[PDB]
């Protein structure tokens, strides 16, 4: 199995480091908004 | 709350129709139905007693 007389590996093995960190992020989301409709108004008494 | 006020008040405002009436006391007095009299007989006799 490849070792020392010891038991010591006599190989370096490796590890294939994990890929860094994540970065996460958030965005402003903005929806159809609508507006107010109008009705026929009154007559008043009083002049403009 | 006198926004309110305000706008129901001019919803609702009218020009109303102006009328006058002249009520002659010795007429109406003389032309009751039931309970009349003379007003200037009254008048007279009362201060006379």
């Amino acid at each position: 199995h490849n070792l020392s007389i010891d038991g010591q590996p006599l190989s370096l093995a490796i590890y294939a480091e994990p890929t860094d960190p994540k970065a996460l992020l958030t965005s402003m989301v903005q929806a159809s908004q609508g507006g107010s409709a109008v009705l026929p108004g009154t007559l008043s008494l009083y002049r403009f | 709350n006198l926004a309110e006020m305000e706008k129901v008040w001019l919803e609702r405002d009218e020009r109303a129709l102006e009328v006058t009436r002249t009520v002659s006391l010795a007429q109406f007095y003389q032309a009751l139905s039931s309970d009349n009299f003379n007003l200037t007989e009254k008048l007279t006799q009362f201060l006379r007693e």
